[PDB]
């Protein structure tokens, strides 16, 4: 479910900062842009492991301005979905269309016409739920969702699951 | 454009995006066979949720550790506000995800001390299962081997339904209280 | 460096791989949609239309429109079109090949001639080498005729074991302008009576052949699988270049202005609608052809225009045509007068004088020259106070800067502006600079054949409209004094100033390599003088002598 | 001026690098293109503003890279790319040695 | 022998006209046109057929001909020569550019 | 192909500065102290940044290691604190 | 066309002559790895002269009267006279240029003593005279142990090839060969004391002024060197302003670079 993957970073660095601990600001500006980026490929990279001993190797000079390229090796804590996984979390929005059950740092949205027939949105409901033979699902309901598809975006990634198969749905 | 790693050599085509279900069948750099910085072969880190939590928390305790260096010249519920006094000293603060990872993380971690979380480990990853089932078996609340093998349904032969349902006995014993 | 931020990483280019369009790539690279032969005009109205050149493509009337991508014209790339044919065209510059490979594969099946079975093929296809391999191969099926069934093993000439099939006989193929003529064998003295059988090898039936080539059959000529497959020498979709590669100049505005390359693209399209629009309606048999070889025409003079076809495809006018090859030919042509050799920036041309008194390495730059030449210099603090005091100076007076340029990329014309007065210089600003004194200059006598005639200088700004330099350097340069013009570079950065003052400087170029000797010598005046002043017949009284001991800036003071 | 191809030959001959290099850059043509990681062909659109990239053909919002090349070599490439002939610009080396 | 014979004409033809030159210029012309097995002629016939990279090989006479027969074999340039870098404004590995100049963080707070 | 990358033994080029070697450090530390890098040598009272690069190579406190090519594709790593500056 | 065939050639960093496909051309640039603006036409001694006054500037003999130095050009002179360890010593030193003698008319057939070589030898000893004031009279300190051991030690330090193995260090024999041997015809025993005044201070700082010297001779990897070889036949072929009736010239040196079948007046020498 959760990664620990090895990954690279370049990073162009101005002369000015050229100081007794540039090691300190590589470091720095490595955290900045990498800890809450979100690929494609990758997906949610949302803690850099293991700081200190991360080899920044020896960084070559560019050839017009005096500015440095360094290819930072590190691992980190990697995270994405899968069009077959099952995971659970919590509900936060609800709608006349589904619910939008958010695991960690990703939010799942379901769809109506996606779940067991016997199940009634409520219209006069505060807050908003869903209702059935004695299942109630609110905000604070634990749902344990199939994942069926994914989809990529900027700094996000989205899915639509499923509970229509049995040991899902409520907890 | 951070990725980097891997890297082989797609001279055109590539080709047909594969579609990536739970048949094992992950993206290119989610194999069971990768490398290391080190530059040597290695198994597939898969972790399962309460062991990712353990992963983060020593990353930010061992952070704070060599963040002050420069800087010279448990019970569930008192976990998360502790962690969240954390994040404001170490995280970049913007890290609104990880803040999220976080929350959900210490709430759905199945098990508590290393103690505990080391035993599932040295259970789970004799029986030579692939590395994503591993995971998944330590995340989720498993009672009955249906209920294991329909939720993650890439076991299916790879296991009898008899031994998985011991691992699972097993599992709810070692499963930490709140 | 072209304006804006990218967030895009820069890297180098290390490797070029040369090769061929495929169809299927050229229609799925452009979002051309180009099928009108008209330029443009919107029914007489500005703008361009979503015909020809503007569809989601370059800009023209300093505008955004290019397929959202916007920047407009500076910064924008071009992107290409796609035009659709009614009938295969051979591409100019591989006839040959194209020949060459269908006289060393057979027709209607399209397997090798000889394989793996037959002697001196097998030391043809040991060679390691793309196109030496290529060549020959050729002999040993230029022969050759007859795509055999089967032939003797590495054994006994006697069980003779098959591979492929079609027993058909090869036509000879010779060259004939822009088409293909095939001479068949048979019927054995019998059928007919005589004579041979002559038909013309159509563009579609020559592809067909070449589509059915086998995987490792393309390998075993000097082509690769993905790169250039031998039915990409074919071309079936064309692609169309974009505005910036033909441009529109636009004098006034109801006016015109299109490039040579605009119109032969719109004379192909012309020929290619007539060509699609006789297919589908009644179409006279064989007359179609007559048409056809209008676009095997106009296709092939639109890449090259000189061939030993003959006729030039002038242009109405009497002007032959700008082809892409031409565009390309030695001297002024891309590669040899824009890439290789180019005209640059930071420089200046004027006549050159002798000066007795000028240091070995200076060169005397006119006041003219050094108000308008520029160094960019950075806000340092170490030269804040030497940099304001410039600025305040203006462009004008010489000791002075024209321009300065912020942490934004922002220009700010200090002749022209609204507050260049005032402004506090900031760290890390840059402010480009008149050419002071002892700054490190290239010089150059053209023609140059020299590691020398391209020298490092220094810099003393002197009044009069020449270039002066010592007369020294006079014999490695040369350079006379008899109307003699002479170029000077400029750096822009403290890195090639190092360059120049390191490995180009005049003092460094005193002994040369080209004959383990000193290049420069004291010559003319000063070499006649020393003779007639180191004689025995010749002596100095005090009053010159004080004066002579005067003029060495480094005697020691001792009489 | 002109900087001719003698006059080229001769900075070769002094080995000043980045000189032979400002001369036909920061002083000439200088531009700044935009390839794609799989085909070595400058047909990305960029959209240097929203951050969409695309080279729908080859389809990928992900491999992109930055060079900075003479303006006459942009024409060169096109020129030829007009000619059916395709000269793919690649980031790494491949063929080895 | 024959780079030697080459070498001694090619000598009485500057030596002739009152001029000196060093032995390794002409002794390193002298082994381009021999180094490669035959005599690589100074012409576009010559040492233009040779398997240098295909860019560079076009800034002499033929351009086209060669880039058209460069795509059709599939040609890799290489771009470790001069013409490849001038081209695409690069800096070339000459002299200057022979190497690459790195910093090392290691060192620099040795130095303070 | 791997590795690739001479040791810091085995080294067989020359230990002594070439002038093009040379010619680039002195350049392209310059550049950087123009640039607003910061300055390891003690400035005599001088303000020309090719000046203090001709100084902070005379003390050798350059931060700067040279990556020497051979033919083949390795590569030796060179400090100017080991090079030697005759010249 | 020279330029363009020679563009890509330069001295890299192990010392070879490659272009851009990795050809060697030259495994030692110029066969000896000397940049050309380190270098004058210095005489080779050994070559030069009869078979009797060789003799009489080089033989070094402690076993006789008449052939000895005489004790007033060395200190230490007369308790050698007659010693057989040293005479060893000295006969290794005179063999040695023997051997030169014959290397060096195996190579130079025309017998010419002035070649293009790498060092200023003469002008090295010429400023140690009166730098430091030796007067022609007073006799020296250097022993033969220390003169003749000195130079040995001296042909130890030329390095034109950083080696390691038994190739490189093989060709570093032959890269420096030819320097060696000027160098033993100007720092022979005879010569440093008898026509040279030589004090140890003195000789030392030839010796180190000498090793210096050729370190700065050496090319330095990144000269491009088929652009300056090109360029340097080239340009001479430009000023060229114009029985030895015989294509002679311009169109000769055109025929030489154009590989053509037929030449204009072939004509060959017969011995
Ligand atoms: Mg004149
Ligand atoms: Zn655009
Ligand atoms: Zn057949
Ligand atoms: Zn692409």
């Amino acid at each position: 479910m959760f990664f620990i993957k090895d990954l690279s970073l370049n990073i162009t660095l101005h002369p000015s900062f050229f100081g007794p601990r540039m090691k300190q600001y590589l470091k720095t500006k490595l955290l900045e842009e990498v800890e809450g980026s979100c690929t494609g490929k990758f997906g949610y990279i949302l803690c850099v492991l293991d700081y200190d001993n991360i080899d920044i190797q020896r960084g070559r000079i560019l050839p017009t301005d005096g500015s440095a390229e360094f290819n930072v090796k590190y691992r980190a804590v990697v995270f994405k979905p899968f069009k077959g996984e099952v995971v659970d979390g919590t509900v936060v929005s609800c709608s006349q269309h589904g619910f939008e059950v958010q695991v960690g740092p990703m939010k799942v949205f379901v769809t109506k016409h996606l779940m067991p027939q016997d199940l009634t949105f409520n219209a006069g409901s505060n807050p908003p739920s869903y209702q059935s033979s004695e299942d109630v699902i609110t905000i604070k309901s634990r749902i344990r969702v199939k994942i069926e598809g994914c989809i990529s975006q900027v700094s996000s990634i989205h899915a639509i699951g499923s509970i229509k198969e049995d040991y899902l749905g409520a907890i | 454009s951070t990725s980097t790693f891997q890297t082989r050599r797609r001279r055109l085509k590539k080709v047909e995006e594969e579609e990536n279900a739970a048949t094992l069948q992950l993206g290119q750099e989610f194999q069971l066979k990768q490398i290391n910085h080190q530059g040597e072969e290695e198994e597939l880190i898969a972790l399962n949720l309460s062991e990712a939590r353990l992963v983060i928390k020593e990353a930010l305790v061992e952070r704070r550790r060599a963040f002050k260096r420069s800087q010279k010249k448990e019970t569930r519920e008192k976990e998360l506000e502790s962690i969240d006094v954390l994040l404001e000293q170490t995280t970049g603060g913007n890290n609104k995800d990880l803040k999220n990872t976080m929350q959900y993380l210490t709430n759905f971690s199945r098990f508590r001390d290393q103690e505990t979380v080391g035993a599932v480990i040295q259970l789970l990853k004799s029986t030579g299962l692939h590395p994503f089932e591993v995971a998944q078996l330590g995340s989720l609340a498993c009672d009955t081997a249906d209920e294991a093998k329909t939720l993650i349904p890439s076991l299916n032969n790879k296991i009898s339904d008899d031994e998985l349902e011991r691992i699972l006995k097993e599992l709810s014993n070692l499963e930490t209280l709140y | 460096v072209g304006q804006q931020y990218s967030s895009a990483p820069l890297r180098t280019v290390k490797e070029v791989q040369f090769g061929l369009f495929s169809p299927e790539e050229v229609r799925a690279i452009s979002v051309a949609k180009i099928r009108f032969p008209e330029t443009m005009d919107e029914t007489q109205t500005r703008a361009k239309i979503g015909g020809l050149n503007d569809p989601r493509l370059g800009s023209i009337d300093r505008n955004l429109k290019c397929q959202t991508c916007q920047e407009g014209m500076n910064e924008c790339p071009g992107h290409f079109g796609h035009i659709d044919l009614a009938k295969p065209v051979f591409h100019v510059g591989f006839i040959a090949k194209i020949k060459k490979v269908c006289e060393c594969v057979c027709m209607h099946c399209g397997k090798l001639l000889l394989d793996e079975h037959n002697e001196l093929m097998r030391q043809a296809l040991a060679i390691k080498d793309s196109k030496k391999r290529f060549a020959a191969i050729w002999t040993l099926c230029k022969t050759k005729m007859v795509c055999e069934t089967d032939v003797p093993s590495e054994d006994d000439p006697t069980q003779l074991v098959s591979r492929g099939g079609c027993g058909n006989t090869q036509p000879t193929i010779r060259k004939d302008g822009l088409k293909l003529v095939g001479s068949w064998k048979k019927d054995r003295a019998t059928g007919d009576a005589d004579e041979p059988e002559l038909r013309v090898l159509s563009t579609e039936e020559i592809l067909n052949i070449f589509k059915h080539i086998s995987v490792k059959d393309f390998t075993s000529l000097g082509f690769n699988e993905v790169f250039s497959r031998p039915e990409w020498m074919i071309l079936t979709c064309l692609p169309v270049p974009p505005p910036p590669v033909r441009p529109s100049i636009s004098f006034n505005e109801s006016q015109r202005g299109e490039d040579d390359l605009t119109f032969k693209l719109a004379d192909i399209l012309k020929a290619n609608i007539s060509l699609e629009t006789l297919e589908h309606n009644g179409a006279p048999h064989h007359a179609i052809e007559e048409a056809e070889s209008l676009l095997q025409f106009h296709v092939a003079t639109y890449m090259d225009n000189d061939i030993a076809g003959q006729p030039q495809a002038l242009q109405k006018s009497g002007r032959p045509v700008k082809s892409i090859r031409a565009r390309l030919k030695g001297k002024e042509g891309r590669i040899r007068g824009n890439l290789m050799g180019k005209r640059v920036d930071f420089s200046a041309r004027t006549v050159i004088s002798g000066d007795p008194n000028l240091e070995l390495d200076q060169v005397g730059v006119p006041k003219s020259i050094a108000k308008t030449l520029t160094y960019p210099e950075v806000v340092t603090p170490y030269n804040i106070d030497r940099l304001t005091q410039l600025v305040r100076n203006g462009p004008n007076e010489h000791p002075g800067a024209k321009y300065v340029i912020r942490d934004s990329g922002d220009r700010i014309d200090l002749r022209y502006s609204k507050r260049a007065g005032d402004i506090q210089l900031q760290y890390g600003w840059k402010v480009e600079r008149h050419i002071m004194d002892n700054d490190p200059v290239l010089f150059n006598r053209q023609p140059s054949l020299h590691k020398m005639s391209m020298m490092a200088h220094r810099v003393k700004v002197i009044p009069y409209s020449t270039f002066r330099l010592n007369l020294s350097v006079t014999s490695p340069y040369n350079a006379d004094f008899d109307g003699d013009e002479m170029n000077l570079h400029v750096p822009q950065s403290e890195e090639t100033r190092a360059e120049l003052s390191q490995l180009c400087a005049v003092p460094l170029q005193i002994v040369s390599p080209q004959s383990n000797k000193p290049c420069m010598g004291i010559v003319q005046d000063t070499l006649c003088g020393i003779r007639k002043l180191t004689l025995r017949d010749t002596f100095i009284e005090l009053d010159q002598v004080l004066n002579m001991l005067y003029w060495v800036p480094d005697w020691d003071g001792v009489i | 001026l002109r900087f001719g191809e003698m006059e080229r030959d001769c900075m070769i001959a002094h080995g000043a690098a980045s000189f032979l290099k400002e001369r036909l850059m920061e002083a000439s043509d200088a531009f700044r293109v935009h390839i794609c990681g799989i085909c070595g062909l400058m047909t990305v659109i960029a959209k240097l503003n929203h951050n969409q990239f695309e080279c729908k053909g080859c389809d990928n919002k992900i491999d992109i890279y930055q060079i900075h090349i003479p303006y006459a070599a942009k024409l060169l490439f096109q020129e030829l790319m007009a000619m059916n002939i395709t000269p793919r610009l690649y980031t790494d080396r491949s063929r080895d040695f | 022998a024959g780079r030697a014979a080459l070498y001694k004409e090619v000598y009485n033809v500057i030596a002739s006209d009152g001029s000196y030159v060093n032995y390794r210029h002409m002794a390193l012309l002298v082994d381009v046109m021999t180094t490669q097995g035959g005599l690589t002629s100074v012409t576009r016939h010559g040492f233009n057929r040779s398997n240098t990279g295909a860019l560079m090989r076009c800034s002499f006479e033929e351009t086209v001909e060669i880039l058209f027969e460069a795509g059709a074999s599939a040609e890799l340039d290489d771009c470790r020569g001069v013409s490849e870098n001038v081209i695409l404004g690069q800096m070339a590995p000459i002299g200057t550019g022979a190497f690459d100049v790195m910093i090392d963080e290691e060192s620099l707070v040795k130095y303070m | 192909l791997k590795e690739k990358a001479i040791p810091k033994d085995q080294r067989a080029t020359t230990p002594y500065m070439t002038k093009y070697e040379r010619a680039r450090i002195l350049g392209t530390r310059a550049l950087q102290i123009s640039m607003n890098a910061p300055v390891f040598v003690d400035l005599e009272g001088e303000t020309d940044p090719l000046r203090i690069a001709m100084k902070e190579l005379a003390e050798k406190k350059i931060p700067l290691v040279i990556r020497r090519y051979l033919p083949d594709g390795s590569f030796e790593d060179w400090s100017v604190e080991e090079l030697i500056v005759d010249l | 066309r020279l330029v363009k065939a020679l563009e890509d050639i330069m001295v890299h960093y192990d010392n070879t002559t490659r272009n851009s496909l990795g050809n060697v051309i030259q495994f030692i640039y110029g066969e000896d790895g000397m940049d050309a603006a380190h270098i004058e036409k210095q005489s080779l001694d050994t070559i030069g002269g009869s078979d009797a006054a060789f003799e009489k500037r080089y033989r070094v003999d402690l076993l006789n009267t008449d052939h000895t130095l005489d004790p007033s050009l060395l200190e230490s002179g007369s308790e050698i006279l007659g010693d057989l360890k040293l005479q060893v010593l000295l006969d290794e030193e005179y063999k040695q240029l023997v051997k030169d003698r014959k290397f060096l008319r195996e190579v130079f057939v025309d017998g010419e003593a002035n070649w293009p070589l790498p060092v200023n030898i003469r002008r090295i000893i010429q400023n140690a005279q009166q730098t430091f004031h030796i007067d022609h009279t007073k006799p020296s300190d250097l022993t033969i142990k220390d003169i003749v051991l000195g130079v040995k030690d001296l042909q130890e330090n030329l390095l034109v090839l950083r080696g390691k193995n038994e190739i490189i260090q093989n060709a570093q024999r032959d890269a420096v060969t030819l320097f060696c041997c000027l160098l033993r015809s100007r720092l022979a025993t005879r010569r440093v004391l008898q026509e040279y005044r030589l004090t140890k201070q003195a000789f030392d700082w030839v010796l180190s002024n000498i090793e210096a010297q050729f370190l700065r001779s050496v090319v330095h990897p990144g000269e491009m060197v088929g652009v300056l070889a090109a360029q340097s036949i080239g340009e001479p072929a430009t000023q060229m302003t114009l029985s030895k009736k015989v294509t002679s010239g311009v169109p000769r040196l055109k025929e030489i670079l154009n590989v053509a079948k037929n030449m204009k007046t072939p004509s060959l020498t017969v011995y």
